[PDB]
């Protein structure tokens, strides 16, 4: 069934699980024509496909030349998605391969279940929950390697760094969830909090900055202020 | 002109025949239906006065044999029977009609309800389908389950309608999968068509069947079964124009027959506005259309 606040925990069992979301897979820029019409320009996009537990982010890496000739693009690229999806399953030793699928777009849910039509056992679920997974392509590193990417390609990363030395995968994704929410909210400001200090730096085999366990509190205290304080610039109260 | 006799009616029942229904009171003399047209299926059909749960009945074809209606007192209903001596069924039926103890199936010359609503629906296809291969005529009832619903249990009391399913590997080629699943034509013409039914005659004939079970006997399975055998005509992009031009022709008398009242229950709100609105067969079935919406315009 749909995951939601009540079964929120099931993220950090150890039955393997990845999120997929399919919202940076086909990204474009509308502009005017000569004419004065308006077209679209497509650029390199995104599969965010996300292990909870673990942090291993798969990141598919689509460009725009799976576009070329191909008409109603919206819906190819769910399809897309559900066929780069079932590729990466079948690519997995069997031990790997997850037991559950939860799609972050309730529009995945036909295209993924037809693909993985082969995998009986491995469960196709929606989710109640708007997790602010459309901000990985505020993450500088992630942004850098999709849009210089001349070909179709496959980059895996942990969005966890080495937070799991030190904290649990419950409170790991937590901290996920609040900072990409925050530059879902305003990237700027976002993105000022964690670059703000020139002495904490980002490790090269890191995405986040290298806080330490008090950093890491003072800063999540400005992301839920900027959370709350845009929601007031926002609703005005 | 074939005869249904009846031993007797010992208790009170609404009967049945065709789209044709007449009230038997407790211990009337009535001993049958006279009449019946040769040349096509038929459905006699009951549903008892003090408990109208269990609609059921009999399909028959009069060309394969000699029917009569015994109520048995044991298992509470009216059974379809065969007397194999045809001398004295022959005998029997004229002493019940020189009594004129039969209603007359009461067929106006200008009607072709009835063939149009069983064109294609076939006796021994019926047989194939329930395997009660002792009996020449097929027991119906408004109970009986689909092998889709037994995936989900008494496999010989059970219809099993071909089983129809969009997300499958038999709908859905490797490599074809956004292909297939959007345009339903290769599981259509290829695998249901070509390798499953053999011509469309076939098909007509269990959509026709499946209808008439949801009609008659308030089916579930064979409501599903109707639904989904036209989801997947007016989900293909490629169709035999005389396929379409016959479903046409066979939605409206289906449409036509159906009484007003059960339409809330038999007619399925998605499968009809996705046939004839959204659809690669939107345009294609105008009297359909055109008695849907001026029947139906709610469900619409
Ligand atoms: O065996 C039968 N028993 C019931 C018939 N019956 C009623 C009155 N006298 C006999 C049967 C066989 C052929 C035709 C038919 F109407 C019924
Ligand atoms: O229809 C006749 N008998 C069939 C019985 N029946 C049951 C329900 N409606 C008719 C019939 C008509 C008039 C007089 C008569 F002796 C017989
Ligand atoms: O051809 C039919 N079903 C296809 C499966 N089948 C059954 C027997 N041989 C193949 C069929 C079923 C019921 C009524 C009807 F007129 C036709
Ligand atoms: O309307 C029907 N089902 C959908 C609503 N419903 C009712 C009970 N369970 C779901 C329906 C029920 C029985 C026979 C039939 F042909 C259709």
């Amino acid at each position: 069934g749909a995951m939601n606040s009540s079964n929120y925990a099931e993220l950090f069992n150890n039955d393997i699980k990845l999120f997929v979301d399919d919202t940076n897979v086909y990204r474009v820029t509308v502009h005017k024509t000569f004419e004065g019409n308006v077209a679209t320009k497509a650029i390199n996009g995104c599969i965010f496909t996300l292990n909870p537990k673990t942090g291993h982010l798969f990141l598919k890496i689509i460009h725009t030349s799976v576009w070329a000739g191909q008409k109603r693009l919206s819906q190819l690229a769910k399809w897309k998605t559900a066929e780069e999806v079932s590729a990466l399953v079948r690519s997995l030793p069997k031990e790997e391969q997850p037991k559950q699928i939860i799609v972050t777009r309730k529009a995945m849910l036909d295209p993924l279940e037809v693909h993985m039509l082969d995998f009986p056992n491995i469960a196709i679920r929606p989710t109640e929950l708007r997790l602010p997974f459309s901000a990985a392509m505020s993450i500088d590193k992630l942004s850098d390697v999709v849009m210089k990417a001349t070909e179709p390609q496959m980059v895996l990363f942990n969005i966890y760094d080495d937070w799991l030395d030190r904290i649990s995968s419950y409170t790991a994704f937590s901290r996920l969830t609040l900072l990409l929410r925050a530059l879902k909210t305003n990237e700027e400001s976002a993105k000022m909090i964690l670059l703000s200090d020139p002495t904490i730096t980002i490790k090269s085999y890191h995405l986040w900055p290298s806080f330490t366990d008090e950093q890491w509190i003072t800063i999540e205290s400005q992301m839920r202020d900027l959370i709350l304080t845009e929601y007031g610039r926002k609703y005005n109260v | 002109m074939n005869t249904v006799p009846f031993t007797s009616a010992p208790i009170e029942v609404t009967i049945g025949i065709d789209q044709y229904s007449f009230n038997v009171k407790e211990n009337q003399p009535f001993h049958g239906i006279k009449d019946i047209p040769i040349g096509h299926v038929h459905v006699i059909h009951f549903q008892h006065a003090d408990n109208s749960s269990m609609r059921y009945g009999y399909w028959f074809d009069c060309r394969m044999g000699n029917f009569y209606i015994q109520y048995d007192p044991k298992d509470g209903l009216y059974k379809m029977m065969e007397e194999r001596d045809g001398a004295k069924f022959e005998n029997i039926v004229h002493n019940f009609k020189e009594r004129q103890m039969m209603v007359s199936y009461p067929k106006i010359d200008e009607d072709d309800t009835w063939y149009n609503l069983t064109e294609f629906v076939q006796m021994d296809k019926i047989r194939k389908i329930v395997r009660k291969d002792e009996n020449q005529f097929s027991y119906v009832d408004s109970s009986m389950t689909t092998v889709q619903e037994n995936e989900l249990s008494d496999p010989a009391h059970s219809l099993n309608y071909t089983v129809i399913n969009f997300k499958s590997r038999e709908a859905i080629r490797p490599g074809h999968e956004m292909e297939d699943f959007l345009d339903k034509s290769y599981y259509l013409n290829t695998v249901m068509l070509q390798g499953i039914f053999k011509n469309s005659s076939n098909y007509f004939g269990e959509l026709q069947f499946a209808f008439l079970n949801a009609m008659f006997f308030g089916n579930y399975g064979s409501s599903l079964q109707w639904h989904a055998m036209i989801e997947l005509i007016c989900s293909s992009a490629t169709v035999p124009k005389h396929m379409l031009d016959k479903l046409d022709e066979i939605l409206y008398y289906q449409i036509k027959t159906l009484p007003e009242q059960y339409s809330d229950i038999l007619l399925n709100e998605r499968v009809w506005n996705i046939c004839l609105y959204s659809s690669f067969q939107k345009n294609s079935l105008h009297n359909t259309e055109k008695i849907m919406e001026n029947k139906y315009p709610e469900l619409l």
